[PDB]
């Protein structure tokens, strides 16, 4: 067959699931230290006092 | 995430409890000395 000139230029692209915000948790300031450190800081405080 | 595990900072706790142990011992040594002197 004899095609016509392209009326739509396209190609192979990449589709990924649309991302979004990570809604930082209310208590997201205690992340820099693991839970056990936080629990053991209170214990060390009650013990030093 | 990459929150600092207790294994990463576990020497500051041994030192802390060790110093508390030493502190009590020093106090009791002072006490025992003066107590016997009495």
């Amino acid at each position: 067959i004899d095609f016509s000139k392209p009326f739509m230029s396209l190609g192979i692209s990449i589709m990924i699931k649309k991302p979004q915000k990570s809604k930082p948790g209310v208590f997201s300031f205690l992340d820099p230290l693991a839970y056990e450190i936080w629990m053991c800081i209170v214990f060390a405080y009650i013990g030093v006092s | 995430t990459s929150a600092l595990s207790l294994s990463n900072v576990a020497g500051v706790f041994y030192i802390l409890v060790g110093g508390l142990g030493l502190a009590m011992l020093v106090a009791l040594i002072e006490f025992c000395y003066k107590s016997r002197a009495e």
